[PDB]
């Protein structure tokens, strides 16, 4: 019943909160490579985390609608079996 | 929402986002080394202030995650990704197998 | 055989975990960083559900099918060909002694099974035509 | 079916997935130039076809290979239903030595 407002929340909170976190900090930074350094990779660990987590929930849903189909489809196979 | 609900979302959050965490740095590390002075220490320092801040934005996740009103029908066993790809690898051979005969 | 998996892994691994990754390989390509992040975000999403695991696994459903027919026609374009006598159209203790020792014998079965042997390389036909006359004869010899 | 496998290479290319203009308006806003954008265009069918070729070794490869351990899977079950004259001409002498 809330499957779908738990990932929209954590995709939300990352581009919402996250992403522009290490993005000012990394625009900020072009004085200090070893501080832009630390922001910069905050920034692709973010922007990792973004794709990440979308295609991963993506990966959840995906993954439990193809097994249910799987399971049907399995079912026809022996359907096929028990003629033969 | 209830305890497990509450962390089996927890496990998830934490869970991917490290992973998210070591991969991007080795991922990475061949840019990291010649302004980290090469310093694998520093590196590993370096991972340290960025897990606790991590964590620091984790556990204000958690802390706001938890008044998050959610069910608690829902599985642990089942909310994890690499549990259900492994269902997928068995139920795949299974469909091969079954065919071939 | 197990095709179904191996087209599974190849179309998961070694195409759409490549081009997946070759997505992020053309993002560190071009960098220019907001180009690659831009990179990584229309032709992606024009990309969507035509890398999902229902859209791989339909596609390679469907590779499975036309390689099993045509495998299917393969073998049937082999069913025929035969350099040999077939099995089951000769007697009892011919396919017994031909494949293993028979466990057992009776000159009677002997016989009356070599009585059926039909007509018919070339050598080889002429030593079963002639060794066969010859173990007609033979019985004829033993009944007289 | 490898010319399925090649349509579907084709059709994830990134060149195929963006046109110029359509490559160039998504990145209007964030790039300086046309031609310069051209140059990584150009670039994207440059470098976008060599992966195609690549992709279709492994595709071609992939089809055939599959094919003859099919094809020599389905021949060694024939060799089980049928009998070798050579050997039964082998059990014809013996049976004529017994009945000698």
């Amino acid at each position: 019943t809330t499957i779908d407002v738990l990932s929209s929340l954590f995709i939300n909170l990352f581009e919402n909160d996250l992403i522009p976190q290490a993005l000012k900090d990394f625009n900020k930074s072009d004085d200090d490579q070893f501080r832009k350094l630390l922001y910069k990779l905050d920034l692709r660990l973010f922007q990792t985390i973004s794709d990440q987590m979308t295609r991963d929930l993506k990966d959840i849903l995906d993954i439990n609608v193809s097994n249910n189909e799987l399971c049907y489809q399995l079912k026809q196979v022996l359907a096929r079996k028990e003629d033969l | 929402p209830s305890k497990i609900m509450i962390g089996s979302i927890l496990r998830l959050l934490e869970t991917n986002t490290v992973s998210a965490l070591d991969s991007v740095f080795e991922k990475y590390e061949k840019e990291m080394n010649q302004m980290t002075h090469g310093d694998n220490n520093e590196v590993k320092r370096i991972y340290s202030k960025k897990e606790r801040l991590l964590e620091i934005i984790l556990t204000k996740i958690k802390k706001k995650l938890r008044q998050a009103k959610f069910p608690s029908r829902i599985s642990e066993r089942d909310l994890d990704i690499e549990y259900i790809y492994s269902k997928r690898q068995f139920i795949q051979n299974r469909y091969s197998q079954e065919l071939q005969n | 055989t197990d095709t179904y998996n191996s087209i599974s892994n190849f179309i998961e691994n070694e195409l759409t975990a490549l081009l997946s990754s070759d997505d992020y390989l053309m993002d560190d390509l071009a960098g220019p960083n907001e180009v690659c992040r831009l990179l990584k975000a229309q032709v992606i999403e024009k990309r969507k559900d035509a890398m999902s695991r229902g859209k791989q696994d339909l596609l390679s459903k469907e590779i499975y099918d036309n390689e099993s027919e045509l495998r299917a026609s393969q073998s049937q374009q082999i069913m025929e060909l035969v350099g040999d006598i077939p099995k089951y159209s000769l007697g009892s203790e011919l396919r017994n002694r031909v494949e293993g020792e028979p466990q057992s014998t009776s000159i009677e079965r002997l016989i009356e099974d070599v009585l059926k042997l039909p007509q018919m390389d070339l050598k080889v036909l002429s030593e079963y035509s002639n060794l066969r006359k010859d173990l007609i004869l033979k019985c004829q010899a033993l009944q007289i | 079916s490898e010319q399925l496998l090649h349509n579907y290479v084709s059709d994830s290319l990134l060149t195929t997935l963006i046109s110029f203009q359509e490559f160039k308006q998504q990145l209007q806003s964030y790039t300086s130039d046309e031609q310069q954008l051209q140059h990584w265009y150009e670039l994207l069918q440059a470098r976008d076809a060599r992966v195609t070729s690549e992709l279709e070794a492994r595709i071609k490869q992939f089809f055939i290979t599959l094919r003859s351990r099919l094809l020599r899977f389905l021949e060694s079950e024939q060799l089980s239903h049928s009998l070798s004259l050579e050997t039964l001409i082998d059990a014809l002498y013996k049976i004529n030595d017994l009945l000698q």
